[PDB]
């Protein structure tokens, strides 16, 4: 039962600017955590699906990197299409657990 | 006897290995460099205990390539040197003191969900006599699981065991290429440094078997 | 490739649940297919898993209650859900493993009220 | 040596 604890819930930014968004781990990981999305009145999507591979139908300004216990989500630029909500997943034990939630908004 | 199901967790680790090997002469030329079996020894910690386990990793399919710089006595030249690229296969085997290991001897079914990882090389120097020296460096490739194969030898009423895991391959994004030289930016995991210093790589998944057994 | 999932959508106390996720544009005998939910005002939740072969992984809290099954002629999975409370209230729903833990595709989703 | 693929065991 490892527990994957994201920070905040809501995160404040512009049309074009650098997003960063974070989560921890409570045991050691090696480099085996993903990222989703959720568009309002959808199904979430992968994205990352190690620490720092991308997925082959995802725009280039999203990335990720980490090892250990501490990750990063990043976007280069914005748009206004990039309001949703952000998940990150272990994928190193037996039960897979998922974060908090991550929800982005646009100012 | 009876049927059971065990489904557990798995780690594996492993290694590469090579042999490089000169030519005779003046110093100038290299005869081979190719891949060679290499094992490993760790202990891990599933949901209860801690269990020690052993690897040995070997290869398949493998793509040799060749590098001619003329003829003379002081010339460079290397004969053979491989690389694994998508025609070639990943070998790795595996045992376990485990307490499920125990019952890996008449098995009904077999099946594994692991995930995957990537291995990068490193460089290796030319070192010749005079002159400036040519490096090699870059290549990359990712493993995917492919299957599971149990094998028996029959020896004077004892059994040899074996368990061994598949592992197709699909090139990645760093080419590799040899400095001084005319040949130009090819893909696969060349022989000359496939560790890239590091102590192992690692895939985790889980398995589930199914098997006679004694029944009580 | 699609799923999609459809249930009843109203259950009483102290009832069962069964919800079938009816997949197509690839073989149920290749894949693997998990189940997970989402109450409101709460994170995801994972609950099981079938194998390629009839085998199933259970959540352990959950344990005592739900079953797994499927059928491969007619491509599609189902799940059962017995003598559930109150706290039961989620939206359902059915993806395909691709690796080891990864959920490659998702469904559209029921949602139950109890 | 039996190899347990997806499809159907294959021994040699």
């Amino acid at each position: 039962d490892i527990v994957m604890t994201q920070s905040h819930k809501f995160m404040s930014t512009s049309v074009g600017d650098r997003v960063s968004i974070t989560c921890k781990a409570s045991q050691d990981v090696t480099s085996a955590v993903a990222w989703y999305q959720q568009k309002p009145g959808q199904s979430p999507k992968l994205l990352i699906s190690s620490a720092s591979y991308r997925y082959t139908g995802v725009p280039d300004r999203f990335s990720g990197s980490g090892s250990g216990t501490d990750f990063t989500f990043t976007i280069s630029s914005v748009q206004a299409e990039d309001l949703a909500v952000y998940y990150c997943q272990q994928h190193y034990s037996t039960p897979p657990t998922f974060g908090a939630g991550t929800k982005l908004e646009l100012k | 006897w009876k049927e059971m199901q065990y489904n557990r967790d798995i780690t594996i680790r492993f290694k590469f290995a090579n042999t490089i090997i000169k030519s005779g002469g003046l110093g100038y030329k290299w005869s081979e460099i190719s891949f060679k079996p290499a094992n490993y020894q760790y202990t891990y910690t599933r949901d209860g205990e801690e269990v020690t386990a052993h690897t040995t990793c070997s290869v398949n399919g493998v793509n040799d390539f060749s590098f001619n710089g003329g003829s003379l006595p002081t010339d460079f030249v290397v004969s053979k040197f491989e690389v694994i690229k998508e025609n070639s296969y990943v070998y790795i085997d595996y045992w376990d003191d485990s307490q499920a290991f125990r019952n890996v001897v008449y098995v009904r079914s077999l099946a594994a969900n692991l995930n995957s990882v990537m291995c990068t090389g490193g460089s290796y120097n030319f070192s010749l006599p005079v002159g400036q020296w040519p490096v090699l460096t870059g290549g990359a490739v990712s493993l995917h699981s492919a299957g599971v194969t149990l094998s028996t030898q029959f020896t004077d009423f004892v059994s040899l065991n074996s368990l061994r895991f598949r592992f197709r391959l699909a090139v990645e994004e760093p080419h590799f290429k040899l400095t001084r030289t005319r040949l130009s930016r090819l893909y696969g995991l060349p022989a000359a440094n496939p560790n890239n210093g590091k102590e192992y790589y690692e895939i985790a998944g889980r398995f589930s078997l199914i098997s006679l057994v004694p029944s009580n | 490739v699609q799923l999609k999932e459809s249930g009843p959508g109203l259950v009483a106390p102290s009832q069962s649940l069964s919800i079938t996720c009816t997949v197509s544009g690839f073989s149920l005998s290749r894949y693997s297919v998990h189940w997970v939910r989402q109450p409101p005002g709460k994170g995801l939740e994972w609950l099981g898993m079938i194998w390629n072969i009839g085998s199933t992984d259970y959540n352990s809290a959950l344990k005592s209650r739900l079953s797994i099954s499927k059928d491969n002629s007619q491509s599609q999975v189902f799940l059962k859900l017995n003598s559930l409370q109150t706290d039961d209230a989620a939206i359902y729903y059915c993806a395909r493993n691709s690796g080891f833990d990864l959920f490659d595709f998702w469904g559209q989703g029921t949602t139950l009220t109890v």
